[PDB]
């Protein structure tokens, strides 16, 4: 909630992920459907399968909304106020959602970034996506 | 789970490097949710994370866990006789409530993506994420 | 983990509820304080408000069966499991309602008949409760 | 996190008043009845019902939240000596808090009735819910 030595070590991985945000994202959420299909139900009218079009696609926004989120890493209020909108008032997602997804990502730069991944980051990390995940569900 | 799984995730476990997978799996855990630490604190200097990574009972009880892990790969319908023992420690005289336990199958699939990269399969997981359901309840049953 | 002795008490003071009411209320207010729960429940109109939600026919209606599963529940209560066995199915595999909120709605009923009861509702008595709930909430997730 | 919320904890927290302390004793000991696991958090308090400790100790919970109340803009401001405590030595377990804050809610709801609606109890909710995400955070 969250230290210096967080913003830090979120800024110091995600730089690491690079131009490829992107396929992270779209891995991310494959991840998530497989390993936790109770998810798959909100994204009803979506191509599920892997290798999708969408499930690509929808992650480059996944993955582009976290690159924000890093990015003005000090008001994840203001930065994200379209989103909790989105996830929280309009479409309602399941707080215990965002976790799963959550998990997913850090497994996803895990098998990626083995050496990046130390503790120390997936403790920010988990802190990270932990507090995304509460601004997403607020006001 | 169908035997087509019980044997495509036996496959992966045998290529696991148990030894450190527990002892890294536990540190990871203790570090990523600091407050485990008051259940091992007589383990020690839990102080900082080079700390917990390098405590030798941190290394030890990995592991134990880790190597209980195991007994449980064996009898996966019975995880709830095998696993009888150790919801007995873990709940009544540990009193560790279970949401701690799916934390820690997490950790555990958290760290295999990280010894086994892109061999660790998206449909790899989610076998795993369903042992360490089961486990994580086989503990929760007291 | 209900003794004979801690049966009366609930079951006792379980006659002395609004069972009805009580229930049209927490389900108001589990829906107000959790708002994602409206989810399983779009279908039942508007619920921009507190207020709507609470006057909001559905939810009261809504409020009586669930309530009523508890007294059915109360009648039967060492075997909960079984008697909430079809009701995991509904919750699991069909409106797939994550088990952890299922426990938000036993904390709030709690929260409800401490605001009816007051102090009738002791510290003690609403332990006992608490296993009702506890129980309910973990027997309604068996088939997870 | 919303004004709306703010304002009804407020107003809820101005209610409550100088019973603050008789309802954080109380809420303390419902944890402690209700929620046994808890008690195991405590092994130097005497814990029979209204021991001086238990009163003594709600006092001192009441008082944090009051304090976290009218200070309701910076959070892991005005509490930082309290994560300190609750996270780093004490390392309390963040399910315990939701057990502690259930248990107020409670006690509030058995107290004031008519102040309790189902806006500010959402509120008080949401509220807790940072307290102890504060509280455990560093
Ligand atoms: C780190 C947390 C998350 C972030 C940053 C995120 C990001 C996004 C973004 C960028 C969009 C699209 C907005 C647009 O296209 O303008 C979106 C929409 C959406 N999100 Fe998420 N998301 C997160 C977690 C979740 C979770 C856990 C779920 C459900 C399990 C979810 C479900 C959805 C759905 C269903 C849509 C759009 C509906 C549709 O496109 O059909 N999100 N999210
Ligand atoms: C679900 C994964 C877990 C596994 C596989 C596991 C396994 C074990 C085993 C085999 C022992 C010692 C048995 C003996 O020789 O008597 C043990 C001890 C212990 N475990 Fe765990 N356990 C798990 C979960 C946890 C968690 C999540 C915590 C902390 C929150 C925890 C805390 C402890 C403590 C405090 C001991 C006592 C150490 C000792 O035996 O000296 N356990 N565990
Ligand atoms: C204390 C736990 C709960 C109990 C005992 C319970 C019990 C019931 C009962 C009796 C019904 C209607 C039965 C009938 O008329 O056949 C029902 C239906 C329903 N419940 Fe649950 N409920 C609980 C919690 C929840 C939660 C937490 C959610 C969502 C988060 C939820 C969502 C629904 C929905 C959408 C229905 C629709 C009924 C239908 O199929 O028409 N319930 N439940
Ligand atoms: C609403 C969130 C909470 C607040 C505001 C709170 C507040 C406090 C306060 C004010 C103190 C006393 C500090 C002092 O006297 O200098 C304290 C100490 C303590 N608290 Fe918490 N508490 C909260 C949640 C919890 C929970 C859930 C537990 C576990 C059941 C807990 C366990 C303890 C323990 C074991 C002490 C040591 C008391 C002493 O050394 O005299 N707290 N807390």
């Amino acid at each position: 909630v969250l230290s210096a030595a967080d913003k830090s070590n979120v800024k110091a991985a995600w730089g690491k992920v690079g131009g490829n945000a992107g396929a992270y994202g779209a891995e991310a959420l494959e991840r998530m459907f497989l390993s936790f299909p109770t998810t798959k139900t909100y994204f009803p009218h979506f191509d599920l399968s892997h290798g999708s079009a969408q499930v690509k696609g929808h992650g480059e926004k996944v993955a582009a909304a976290l690159t924000k989120a890093v990015g003005h890493l000090d008001d994840l209020p203001g930065t994200l106020s379209d989103l909790s909108d989105l996830h929280a008032h309009k479409l309602r997602v399941d707080p215990v959602n965002f976790k799963l997804l959550s998990h997913s990502l850090l497994v996803t730069l895990a098998c990626h970034l083995p050496n990046d991944f130390t503790p120390a980051v997936h403790a920010s990390l988990d802190k990270f996506l932990a507090n995304v995940s509460t601004v997403l569900t607020s006001k | 789970l169908t035997a087509e799984e019980k044997a495509a995730v036996t496959g992966f476990w045998g290529k696991v490097k148990v030894d450190e997978v527990g002892a890294e799996a536990l540190g990871r855990l203790l570090v990523v949710y600091p407050w485990t630490q008051r259940f091992f604190e007589h383990f020690g200097d839990l102080s900082s994370a080079d700390a917990v990574m390098n405590n030798a009972k941190v290394k030890a009880h990995g592991k134990k866990v880790l190597d209980s892990f195991s007994n449980g790969m064996k009898h996966l319908d019975d995880l709830k006789g095998t696993f009888a023992q150790l919801s007995e420690l873990h709940c009544d005289k540990l009193h560790v409530d279970p949401e701690n336990f799916k934390l820690l199958g997490n950790v555990l699939v958290v760290v295999l993506a990280r010894h086994h990269g892109s061999e660790f399969t998206p449909l790899l997981q989610a076998e795993f994420q369903k042992v360490v359901a089961g486990v994580a309840n086989a503990l929760a049953h007291r």
